[PDB]
């Protein structure tokens, strides 16, 4: 089979710049059998251009196609925040079809701190026997943030799993949930919960916590 | 108009069975081939099977060769995928997509459903448990926990989809359990806390479970 390797992983760039996508073969074929689609997330993939710049309905001239053998290149003109989403190239020339792996267009924006918030466990959930403490860091980039827990002063360490949401279509930031699993006990028998959050655009690390039952 | 709507996914156990379909319009469907792909959570396109405007003609990845059959009703623009000895690798977001010609899989997909999912587990179906993130004692942060569900998806909206924005919805996470939760929160004026009512609609149609929770301080 042709394999595709789209590069890089994952493209930052800022609206108004252009951006160069890269869709290698493992064999070499002709520029009138590529596809790209652009996927947005909870979306189908849409068809872009293809065979080998021809756009289909709906797309703006400011992408194009270019390349032959075996590199070929998805050039975006003048970044609109529209147009982040992740993009793969397709071969349909020979058997069987397959497609590259994706490179995913992430916008490009100005280093934002989070705001950080804490949250108890519910009386709710606790009466149904278990605890989720959870913290909240909101509207931040970039994304590369690191949630520390301490119960009673002790680092946690595997018992929390975080959650971070897609690019938010307005401002571009990131937000992100750490949620600390304990048993009812353990969290009936320690006194104080805090998340310790470091981030670049915090000059050092934010503290949120709380004491149980105060 | 090309619409295409995919159906018949859902949970199914390993060595199951499912047929999907895909009802069509907006185009003359006995002309062109067509084609489903599929899409493991967090992962690419994969192309699973196509068939030409005829039917005569069928084409596999190798992957589900014997398992899947591809099949279409032009007297009902209906395209099908029938899948049996189901495997935990075929879990999926299932898409059906129209071919630019009638003959398979030597064209673009020129359009493309939203797709169905499918999950292939010997989990039971589970619903959730709705817990407030209440807000703390000049804007505040509040939401829900919406916790211990399976299968995926889980739908949250606020105050009936009146309240969009602020509000961040956390992709699921698989916990050690083999649940999924999520939270779903939302920013506030401070100064509405206990005056205007917040409430988190919760949705697991695979459980059929349906929840309107207040959160209040
Ligand atoms: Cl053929
Ligand atoms: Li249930
Ligand atoms: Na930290």
């Amino acid at each position: 089979e042709i394999v595709l390797t789209q590069s890089p992983g994952t493209l930052s760039l800022s609206p108004g710049e252009r951006a160069t996508l890269s869709c290698r073969a493992s064999q070499s074929f002709s520029s009138f059998s590529l596809a790209w689609y652009q996927q947005k997330p909870g979306q189908a993939p849409r068809l872009l251009i293809y065979a080998p710049s021809n756009r289909a309905t709906g797309i703006a001239d400011r992408f194009s196609g270019s390349g032959s053998g075996t590199d070929f290149t998805l050039t975006i003109s003048r970044l609109e925040p529209e147009d982040f989403a992740v993009y793969y190239c397709q071969q349909y020339g020979s058997s069987p079809i397959t497609f590259g792996q994706g490179t995913r267009l992430e916008i490009k924006r100005t280093v934002a701190a989070p705001s950080v918030f804490i949250f108890p466990p519910s009386d709710e959930q606790l009466k149904s026997g278990t605890a989720s403490v959870v913290c909240l860091l909101n509207n931040f980039y970039p994304r590369e943030a690191k949630v520390q827990w301490k119960v009673d002063n002790a680092l946690q360490s595997g018992n929390s799993q975080e959650s971070v949401t897609e690019q938010d279509s307005k401002d571009s930031t990131y937000s992100l949930s750490s949620t600390l699993t304990l048993s009812k006990a353990d969290y009936e028998k320690h006194k104080l919960y805090a998340c310790e959050v470091t981030h670049q655009g915090l000059s050092s690390p934010v503290t949120k916590s709380f004491n149980r039952g105060e | 108009q090309v619409q295409l709507v995919e159906s018949g996914g859902g949970l199914v156990q390993p060595g199951g069975s499912l047929r999907l379909s895909c009802v069509t319009s907006g185009f003359t469907f006995r002309s062109y081939a067509m084609t489903w792909v599929r899409q493991a959570p967090g992962k690419g396109l994969e192309w699973v099977s196509s068939i030409s405007h005829s039917g005569g003609s069928t084409k596999y990845a190798d992957s589900v060769k014997g398992r899947l059959t591809i099949s279409r009703d032009d007297s009902m623009d209906t395209l099908y995928l029938q899948m049996n000895s189901l495997r935990a690798e075929d879990t999926a977001i299932y898409y059906c997509a129209k071919d630019q010609i009638s003959y398979p899989a030597a064209s673009p997909l020129d359009y493309w459903g939203r797709g169905t999912l499918v999950t292939v587990s010997s989990a039971s179906t589970k619903g959730p448990s709705v817990f407030p993130l209440a807000p703390s004692s000049g804007t505040a942060a509040l939401g829900c926990l919406v916790k211990d569900y399976f299968p995926e998806p889980v739908t949250v909206s606020w105050n009936s989809g009146a309240l969009t924005s602020g509000v961040h919805t956390f992709p699921a996470v698989l916990q050690s359990s083999g649940l999924y939760s999520l939270s779903s929160v939302v920013t506030v004026p401070s100064s509405s806390l206990g005056t205007q009512t917040y409430i988190c609609n919760v949705n697991h149609k695979p459980s059929n479970t349906k929840v309107d929770k207040k959160v209040e301080p």
